[PDB]
């Protein structure tokens, strides 16, 4: 043969699953006002945003 | 404090400010005020004036 050995047909990986771990991440990031990387308040901006 | 630039606005540095702000409240005020009391209440102490 020479056909005799071949890798097993293993799934590829769904377009959802990274799209939607996406959407997720943000919906955290805007039901609550959480983000990552974003800058947090004090009591200057909690009194005056200006 | 660097409100020219560093103005501190990450999330990650802040989820950091947090523990330290617990240890200074719950742990470095309480030793501090753990020896003005033991101090306080035995010994005699100089000053040098």
């Amino acid at each position: 043969r020479q056909d005799a050995i071949d890798l097993f047909p293993y799934h590829n990986l769904p377009q959802g699953i990274d799209g939607l771990l996406g959407m997720s991440e943000e919906l955290k990031e805007t039901r609550t006002g959480v983000t990552k990387l974003g800058m947090g308040i004090n009591p200057d901006v909690f009194k005056n945003d200006n | 404090a660097y409100a020219t630039v560093g103005l501190m606005m990450n999330a990650a540095q802040n989820r950091l400010r947090m523990v330290c702000r617990n240890i200074a409240h719950n742990g470095m005020v309480e030793l501090m005020r753990g020896i003005y009391n033991l101090i306080r209440e035995n010994g005699e102490v100089p000053i040098e004036v």
